[PDB]
This record gives C-alpha cells, structure tokens and sequence, in this order.
C-alpha cells in the first residue's frame, strides 16, 4: 500500500495520542514499553481472529520475535481503529484513565472498521420445499424440491 | 388399418405437438403444499407442549 505500516508505527500513535512519548508535549520515549506494546498489538490481533474476524494482520512465521521494524500488513484504513483499541487497552500500564473523547474517538473508528466487513448471510430454502410448476422442472431444470444444501 | 387404438381424456395440437391432460396434473401443486403445511406444523407443535 501507500507507505506500508509498520508494527512500530502503529504502537508510536498509541503512544502518541494519549501524550506519553511525543516531540509535541515534552520529550522522551523509553525502550520497553515498546517491546512491551508491540506484543500487545501481536496478543490483540491473535485475539482479534474470533470476534472482528481476520483483517489480514501478518504473524510472525516460526518463533523468533515481533520486532518492530516488521511489516504489519494492514491497509492504512484500518490503522486508527488499531491504534485506538491498543491504547485503550495499554492504559492501565501506566496508571492513567481514559477521557471522554478519546473513548468516543475510538468508538467511532471501531463502528467504521465494523461497517467494513459486514456479510449478512442470507438464509436460503430449505430442501422439501417445492418449485411450482412455473418454471417447468420437468425440461428446463431438473429435481423438483429445492437442493438447499450444497 | 393399423390396429392400434387410442384413448384421450382430453387432447389438443397447439405447437406442432400434441399435448394430453388427466384430471389430476392441475391440483399437484396445492396438494403438495397442504402436505407441507401439515408436515411443518407437527413437529412445531411437537416441540414446545407445555
């Protein structure tokens, strides 16, 4: 895509947007909590796999580690939603709560991610359910009686 | 001749085919729909007596 997220670029706006390591409040950024934030965003997007459903994250292949400097994967669409769950959940880390705002920020990025992969699915007949003679299953088509399986 | 002799209950020629009709190609359709319903309203009623 357009410039290709990171995995450390999603946990830095985590960081940022709640004023904990920026250039535009004070100064400062630390070397755990990015080890730290990065395997909660690994967690997370496991996690994320049952209920939001695969969204195309990158796992990392065998062991080794996360790392950083890896590619996430994700299209830059999706990047605030993630951000904003991530912060959310590495809050606590630091002893701080949440404002108002930032929880409505992130409820209005998740509602856009959600409105994304909709299905709907569409429930079909059910197999002794007769087709009339309408539309002629003797030539045309053939079996009378829905399949409704498949 | 050819000795064979058939019986039509009612027959027509509508496209360069002849065509034959019974007395009971009419009523499959809804016969074959009440089965249904009474079929599909057993077992509901089966389900949940009490």
């Amino acid at each position: 895509m357009a410039t290709v997220l990171t995995k450390g670029e999603i946990v830095l706006f985590a960081l940022r947007k709640f004023a904990i390591a920026s250039n535009a409040s004070l100064t400062d950024v630390e070397p755990q909590s990015i080890e730290d934030g990065v395997n909660d965003l690994e967690d997370m997007m496991s996690e994320w796999m049952i209920n939001p459903g695969d969204i195309g994250y990158a796992f990392a292949t065998g062991d080794e580690q996360p790392l950083p400097d890896d590619e996430s994967g994700l299209p830059r669409k999706y990047k605030h939603a993630v951000g904003y769950q991530l912060l959310l959940r590495m809050l606590s880390d630091y002893s701080l709560e949440p404002t108002p705002q930032v929880l409505s920020n992130a409820q209005r990025s998740y509602d856009a991610l959600m409105t994304d992969t909709l299905v709907v699915p569409s429930m079909r007949r059910r197999g002794d359910f007769p087709v009339g003679q309408g539309n002629k299953y003797d030539v045309f088509t053939s079996d009378r009686y829905y399949p409704g399986d498949l | 001749h050819i000795p064979l002799i058939p019986v039509y209950g009612k027959r027509w020629f509508i496209d360069d085919i002849e065509r034959v009709e019974g007395h009971i190609a009419k009523a499959m359709d809804p016969q074959r729909l009440y089965n249904l319903q009474v079929s599909m309203l057993a077992d509901t009623a089966a389900q949940d007596p009490g």
